[PDB]
């Protein structure tokens, strides 16, 4: 029971939804504005900050790009909580949706829905699991570095120890922070503002792959109904019973290009944001390890920046194409059934069913394209490109 | 000023003819006359002006981003007299589409859904003049005040220039006089016309536009109870309501076909005019922006360049892609109805409406393209490449 | 030269064989000798020249304006002689192209919609005949008046160079004697001999083109009363009668993709080839353009060039966009009569004729592109981008 | 041996297990140890030398020319081993690919033209293998032609170079009589054993097109006797005979569709590894042929190497493309037969035949993007945009 039960953990760790746990979620004032007062945590801690000493304290063209990237990863992920705290009416039905089709495919008395059930829940908590954790390793690390590393000098040399501590980031406050008391509370907000940014980051990417699977489960259980509709078509069953067996077909049908809707209608601008961000990242990168090349240490910084980029593009792609093709294959479904046996009522049937099925079906950005693997093919190419240009331009 | 498809855009029209968009068609004869020498004078001074400055555009050839500056002012005010010359001749076609809407079908069961559907469309209509107006009335005071923060200086040693809003020659010392303050009279006025004709224009366009989406939108709505209705064997009576109902869907659907078809022929060439200006336009507001360093009056003026060129070639393309998206949405909307309870005779209107649908409306530019999101982000593609390789270079 | 689609294009046919293009199958067998030796000379002379250019080539290579200047004449003068030699290698299919209309159908009720869409097919391939006729001897002339105008000089020091209408290698002194005058005359027949293969070749493909979009024309217009045809149950004698409309209306259409396929056979090769040639002409004459300054002769003469060559893919893609739009709006043309009215054979005749025209009948390059302004439009912006590049560098 | 597609494709399979890709299927268990063991020699000489190669390039690394050069060798010869590699791995996909056809459909009427059919696939399969072959066998003999008529000299001053046919670093002398004989037989070897073993598994890919689109082939020749048997009201023995046609027809169609899934499903990562290879050989040799200057032995290698990429990626893409072709022509033919005298069960069958063809088969390189001539015109347009932008430069 409960679809998305780690989703809805993790959610709930963030404060997105204070009853995840529920049958039916509700969408209650108090953590819509509680999330908002949350989001100004980050821009407050961080972002500013970030921003503040890339506009006064950078003195090089690379030092600005250096420290231009993580700020636009930043940036991009408060603009990923804001965009989530305004679609929040959306994503709550959506998922309420999705628990509905859940339990009604429970009751099924077919052994095969009952496979794909179990593997659909084990996918789904594996999933979440090992990319919430990954991401919480890495933003920890990254940030409470320095607090070991003063943990360590303190064992070691005892209060000998010549170093001095400092902030997790490169950043410019409007106030002081030599004292004592003032830095301890900024770097408590600095956590604070990287723990909401990864919980952020993890959570929604994994609520839409995590619904990526539930439709495609949900596309599956539809073949099952179609391969029955053919079995039931070979063994010679009156012209009512057919009729009605594709009517329920077709219901299904419908109830799956719905939850389809409300996962573009929740996701399009996040997938649109997340891409263009990402690309010019990309870019951006690839013109400073450009502009640095060869052995030394500037180097490794682009080549860390880069991956984290290219794998989170990667995801939305993958699943993105998934839904476009499941809702493809619908039609070779239907077509794959001995059809020729019914009389041509039923055949005519069919062959709307086939027209509809067929019309490419996914995940846009902002209606400015469909979002597949050719999505990621592109971006690539324009990346070897630009690169391989930017190198003979040079000189 | 009173069949319909003219009533409804009655306010842009008045703007249009206020402007100087000639359309000596709309009022009582009485006014026919007076208003055409108006028209006459409009152009007249626009042209003057516009020649004023060609002139200038001569003696400033000398530099190079003078020079820039000079050819992208040029085009920027090209676009409003193209627009103005283009009108008269084709004002046959164009009456010819504000005439396409007089005698539109009826059907009793869905007066209700048309006439609400016919109101939202005539409030999202004065909606978007009403926005667009705004936006040109910002862009004038913006121009009009950037000009006085700044600094009037000519590089060469430092020399002083007549603070004008727009660079010009003028056969008067424009500098001190009261030929300074006829000069920036005449150049407020010149700003005001220019923009206002030209987003007229373009605001009309997008009206029909959206007065086709929304009949579209209504016909989805009536296309979820027309199914209800077919499905119920059937008597006589009934099979010929079925009948009825369907013939009304498509001779609807057939108008709506008709009226994009009219606006594409009406302004396709015109896309095509303000499409080939802009590539020139934006090709030399790269090269500007390549020379920007801070925040200082070049860069403004720069920005509002880019920002105004593609602010007229996004809402073309908002437009287009509108229309794109309920055209082909109307297979959804016939779709998600009880298509499969229905006789045999909506089961066949259900599906030769879906095999219509595979192909969206769209209106293209003299058939070189769509005018869709997808021509803006090549347009924008576009720009910021060639940018890239400028300053790579 | 007696039958369909040969009296029709039979002027096009008469001027392919004046000018030289083989062909030897519509006279009389009389005819067949003395015709085939004058085609064979004419080609040896144009390859004489030819050749005699190829070698001022070589000698002319020291410098790279000269070097650009004659690859983009040689390159000019390189498609007749590829048209020339590709027409007797394939005219087994061109032969079987103009003996496809031979033998077409026949119905009662739409044999005067046959006939004027036929007479309105004749006069449209005349007048196409007739304006390139006109464009070819402007070209002409303009060429042989230009080589007047301009001064016959070769720098260095200034050495005077012979006044030739082509830069060209001649054992003899064609300067001021009689080989002069034999050399004027002789470029002047060259130039006429060449162009005229070309565009005549050119203009049968597009008077194909032109036949195949009239008769999707007549198919349209006749879909219109065939449904009110049907409907009106039907008697035996009606549905009969349907029956042989619906069958005369799908041979017409299959008829019309045979044509369609036998021209995309006959011509896709020398598509390709032309498109070839052209696009290392259009780089040469981007780079030439590049060193433009003034009003003075070169301008004029790489302004000639880009026309030309621009002129050629243009006539190639607006007739094949066309061939497109005919086909995919015979779609529309289905949607719109009264099918709702209509019998059951009737309606799902619609449905089938919809799902054919789901696609658009088109003329393709050996695959690998179609002819259509979308071809025109991206040929023209890689030339200014590659223009815009060079003078940037 | 005995089952239809191996029994067809038997020569591909004897070639790619002699120059050892494996394979260990199709013949007696009395020579699986024996071919095994000759299998892993095979590739562990192949691996050998490329190490060899490879060393070299480290101390072929300071100068960047001879850097690019080492380069492309290296991934020209990297196609191979990845190749090698990747068969065993997804053997198992392969062989249920290759044991698709082993229980096909048989009708009385269509048998005789399956047969045909049939037989013309195998021709067209055995031609392509031998036409590959040839090509294979020529380059080899090409290269080491070309080694022989060069000057083995290295630029530092002039110091020889060991004459070989690859640059390689080895232990022995490798100039001496003894290390330079064993050194040009192994390089030959690993020539032949690497062209072979990529070529063969190419063939093997297009091979299974080539089948699917003869099957393809005889549906839509089959398509017409089938309706004129539909045509003529009928007696039960009719409509049950027109019942086991269309199964027929329906099951064979389905029967290619699940080839094709077969096919593409063992293929696409292969060929999204190919396009990534070739995407950085193409760029290193754009860069290459920017320094041909007329030198025979220094253009010939780099057209070579050239002309081979080139062919590669279009012999994939022309077998793709003729895939989508002939599935889209399957509506093409559908449409052009007698179904307006049919009945209501093959008028439907014919609806419904038409709709699913309006999706073409295709083959993605693990839907990263489908093999055309599209993506070949790609990758093409790429490189010469690529290399002209390197020249201007």
């Amino acid at each position: 029971r409960l679809v998305l039960h780690e989703v809805r953990y993790v959610l709930m760790a963030m404060l997105y939804i204070s009853r995840g746990m529920a049958k039916q979620i509700q969408n209650s004032t108090i953590d819509l504005y509680v999330y908002w007062f949350l989001t100004f945590i980050p821009i407050a801690s961080l972002c500013v900050p970030q921003f503040t000493y890339l506009v006064v304290d950078t003195k090089s063209l690379i030092d600005f790009i250096s420290v231009l990237v993580p700020i636009t990863e930043i940036l991009l992920t408060n603009g990923k909580m804001i965009i989530c705290n305004v679609k929040r009416g959306k994503i709550i039905n959506l998922i309420n949706q999705v628990q509905v089709a859940w339990d009604e495919c429970a009751k099924s008395e077919h052994l095969e829905i009952q496979t794909l059930i179990t593997a659909t829940a084990k996918k789904t908590k594996i999933f979440v699991i090992i990319y919430t954790t990954s991401f919480l390793l890495i933003c920890v690390e990254y940030s409470s570095m320095p607090l070991f590393k003063l943990i360590y000098h303190s064992a070691v040399y005892g209060k000998q120890s010549n170093y001095t501590i400092a902030l997790p980031y490169l950043s410019r406050f409007a106030y002081s922070t030599e004292s004592t008391t003032s830095f301890a509370w900024t770097y408590f907000f600095i956590l604070l503002g990287v723990y909401l940014l990864a919980l952020t980051l993890s959570g929604f990417d994994s609520l839409f792959a995590t619904l990526v699977m539930h439709v495609k489960m949900m596309f599956k259980v539809l073949k099952f109904e179609i391969e029955q509709l053919g079995l039931d078509l070979s063994a010679g069953k009156s012209h009512v019973e057919l009729q009605a067996k594709l009517k329920q077909i077709i219901l299904k049908h419908k109830t799956n290009l719905s939850l389809i809707e409300q996962l573009e209608d929740g996701f399009s601008f996040f997938l649109m944001a997340q891409f263009l961000t990402s690309s010019i990242l990309v870019c951006v990168v690839l013109y400073e390890l450009t502009m640095v090349f060869g052995w030394n240490e500037d180097t490794f910084k682009t080549v860390t920046y880069l991956p984290g980029a290219i794998l989170q593009l990667f995801l939305f792609c993958w699943y993105a194409q998934q839904i476009t093709e499941e809702a493809r294959l619908v039609s070779d479904h239907i077509y794959n059934i001995p059809w020729y046996l019914a009389d041509p009522k039923l055949q005519k049937d069919i062959l709307t069913f086939m027209v509809k099925a067929q019309k490419p079906t996914g995940v846009t950005a902002s209606k400015f394209y469909m979002v597949t693997l050719q999505t990621f093919q592109r971006i690539s190419s324009t990346s070897y490109s630009y690169f391989t240009l930017l190198q003979t331009i040079n000189q | 000023k009173h069949q319909g498809l003219v009533a409804d855009l009655l306010p842009n029209i008045r703007v249009m003819q206020g402007v100087g968009h000639f359309m000596f068609n709309y009022y009582s004869e009485g006014k026919k006359f007076p208003h055409r020498i108006y028209c006459i004078v409009t152009l007249l001074l626009l042209l003057l002006q516009y020649g004023m400055m060609a002139v200038n555009l001569m003696m400033e050839s000398d530099d190079v981003d003078d020079l820039t500056a000079n050819t992208i002012t040029m085009l920027f005010f090209l676009h409003p007299i193209v627009k103005m010359i283009y009108f008269p001749v084709r004002s046959k076609i164009f009456y010819k589409t504000l005439a396409i809407w007089n005698n539109p079908n009826s059907h009793p069961l869905f007066a209700e859904s048309n006439a609400r559907f016919h109101a939202l469309a005539i409030t999202k209509m004065r909606r978007l003049l009403f926005c667009v107006a705004g936006a040109t009335i910002f862009s004038v005071i913006s121009w009009t005040g950037i000009t006085f923060i700044e600094d009037s200086v000519k590089r060469i040693t430092i020399i002083p220039i007549p603070r004008l809003m727009i660079r010009t020659f003028y056969p008067f010392n424009a500098m001190s006089g009261a030929g300074h303050v006829f000069a920036l009279i005449y150049q407020f006025y010149y700003l005001v016309i220019s923009m206002a004709v030209s987003n007229s224009l373009d605001v009309l366009f997008c009206s029909w536009l959206l007065f086709a989406c929304e009949q579209l939108q209504h016909l989805k709505a009536i296309m979820k109870p027309l199914m209800e209705l077919s499905a119920t064997g059937l008597t006589k009576k009934q099979e010929m309501l079925v009948r009825s109902a369907i013939k009304y869907w498509v001779e609807r659907h057939k108008h709506v076909v008709r009226l994009v078809t009219a606006v594409g022929d009406a302004y396709g060439v015109a896309l095509l005019l303000h499409m080939l200006t802009t590539t020139i336009t934006l090709t030399l507001l790269a090269y500007q922006a390549t020379k920007v360093n801070g925040v200082n009056v070049y860069a403004a003026t720069v920005i509002g360049y880019l920002l105004y060129t593609l602010g007229q070639v996004f809402l073309f393309c908002i437009f287009g892609n509108r229309l794109i998206e309920e055209s082909s949405s109307v297979m959804e909307a016939a779709y998600s109805c009880h298509w499969y309870d229905g006789s045999e005779e909506a089961k066949t209107f259900v599906q030769i409406v879906c095999q219509q649908c595979q192909k969206a409306m769209s209106i293209s530019g003299a058939k070189f393209f769509t005018v869709s999101l997808d021509l803006f982000a090549s347009v924008l593609g576009a720009v910021v490449t060639y940018f890239m390789v400028l300053v790579q270079l």
